[PDB]
């Protein structure tokens, strides 16, 4: 597994 | 497709990967663990390695998100080249500066 990262627009 | 795709490379091999070999602004694309047949890109910055799920809706591709690309290198390649359109969801801005592999 590892941990993700949301993007903001 | 291109010098960043790695098909076959996990996320925790990816960070290996990029916390050896690579430096600050070093990145890949690899397939999803979460969502099998879709990509990921890991990237290290800052003294850690972040990870950035790619949607495929089945029409575009995006960062669940943004701008859509027909294909999986012009999302990429996009976002290498606009300076500040890559940003996590705080507003730091993420770089996408040395395609590794």
């Amino acid at each position: 597994s590892v941990l993700y990262t949301a993007v903001q627009p | 497709m291109r010098r960043w795709f790695h098909p076959n490379i996990t996320g925790v091999e990816a960070e290996n990967l990029l916390l050896t070999r690579g430096v600050d602004g070093s990145f890949l694309a690899r397939p999803s663990k979460s969502n099998p047949g879709d990509f990921t890109l890991s990237v290290r910055r800052n003294g850690a390695v972040t990870h950035i799920k790619i949607q495929n809706t089945g029409d575009y591709y995006d960062l669940y998100g943004g701008e859509k690309f027909a294909t999986l290198a012009e999302l990429v390649q996009y976002y290498m080249e606009h300076h500040g359109q890559l940003k996590e969801k705080n507003g730091d801005v993420i770089e996408l500066k040395y395609p590794l592999n």
